[PDB]
């Protein structure tokens, strides 16, 4: 899902 | 954890310095709008709003410390809240106005009126209490970590009433720094929380509108946007 | 001017402990409800003959009565299911993992799973009734937030200043109650802010639960009171 | 009208 790839992304 | 080791003044600068930006609508005076439209400039300015919301809750002290499907589960449950407190804070020297973006006012007008009758009136209630800035950015994180903390353990439960617990000498702190007596800052903190049972309020019955539009196949829902809504369907 | 504000704070917990209602049966057959229809019959039935208690303890709230009716009848019909709701959770406090509908009615998450979008708001009360117990609730604590959700849940829709100094009142109220139980006065604003935090989802699990209701409405499954009816498309 | 109108003034 979206939300939890860009809480992911860094 | 950082946070908790944090004092009441870091712990207000940490927060005013994760500020998201305010965000321009495509709003054009010259260009005429259907309820379909408007919906639809609403629509794609809370979804980039959101990208900017998930980089802020980052920079909220503790959030980080919890595991991603935490993070995830607080951000699908509080996102609307989030957007309308930020919403009803940008309004406030607006009476009986909305302030979406500063090319963006709206007032009463567009039939979901009830909906704008409530934020009004939460706005009203800002303006009234003479809400500050300080005591904004507290009520935001607060409702990031409370909106959905209620398996094996799962005592990050306990880390976020400890941020919580935490948000809450702050505010006290900023009401105590304003020169309240005790028996003030206890009603104004009072005052404050029961704002969050309306902003709850607001956002559940957002979200059935919400839901509502997106079964009438009216508004180009976002992508991100569809897997926020679709989290709160039961 | 109203009386409420010039009562003291033992004068309020007292006015609020007398107006309580009190704990109601369900009906005496056994059979642990299941099915849906067994489930919202019984349901239905109880919260309606609570209702009419809730009404009059409302009446018995200090500062309602001196809104209009019209106000009454708003702030009642916008909190009822939130009022109903943290009386559930609060009877359910010593029965972990349960629900006290009624003394006679002890109902667990096995049985929400047999209704769609039932367990979902069953486990949202479980949680709460369980915050609850490890805050070690007091039940003067209780009779003041519920009067809260009273006149608060409708509270934005010249006396308004009237409500909103009756519930500073209750806050003074709240706040007594934690010094007289000896609490420092760290522990109290720390207490009163996690109380009235809960207080924002018990409001989502309203909303939820109308929306549950909702739905058993329109499968006209169990039979609505007329009462329920009116309470319920008050939310429509 | 309402019963909770007539409830409320009982
Ligand atoms: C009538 C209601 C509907 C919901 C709402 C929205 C909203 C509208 C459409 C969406 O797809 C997503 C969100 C909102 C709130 C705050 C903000 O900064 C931007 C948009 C505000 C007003
Ligand atoms: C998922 C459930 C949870 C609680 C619930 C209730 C309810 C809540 C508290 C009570 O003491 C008694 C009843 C209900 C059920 C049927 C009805 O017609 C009115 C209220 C709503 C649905």
């Amino acid at each position: 899902k979206i939300l939890h790839r860009l809480l992911q992304d860094s | 954890s950082l946070a908790l080791s944090l004092t009441a003044d870091q712990m207000v600068s940490a927060l005013l310095d994760a500020e998201p930006p305010i965000l321009y609508s495509e709003y054009d005076p010259t260009r005429p709008f259907s309820e379909a439209s408007m919906m639809g400039l609403l629509t794609n300015l809370a979804d980039r709003e959101l990208v900017h919301m998930i980089n802020w809750a980052k920079r909220v002290p503790g959030f980080v410390d919890l595991t991603l499907h935490d993070q995830v589960h607080l951000l699908e449950c509080a996102w609307l809240e989030i957007l309308m407190i930020g919403l009803v804070w940008r309004s406030m020297e607006h009476p009986g106005k909305l302030l979406f973006a500063p090319n963006l006012l709206l007032d009463r007008n567009q039939g979901m009126v009830e909906i704008f009758d409530m934020l009004l009136a939460t706005s009203s209630r800002f303006r009234m209490m003479n809400l500050q800035g300080e005591e904004f950015v507290c009520l935001k994180s607060i409702i990031l970590l409370n909106s959905g903390v209620y398996l094996k353990s799962l005592e990050e439960k306990d880390h976020i009433h400890r941020v919580l617990d935490k948000i809450t000498d702050t505010l006290i702190h900023l009401m105590a720094k304003a020169g309240l007596t005790l028996q003030q800052q206890h009603q104004r903190l009072a005052q404050l929380l029961l704002i969050l049972s309306h902003i709850r309020h607001m956002s559940n019955k957002g979200m059935e509108h919400l839901y509502s539009m997106k079964c009438k196949n009216v508004v180009p829902l976002s992508d991100l946007l569809l897997e926020m809504l679709d989290a709160h369907r039961l």
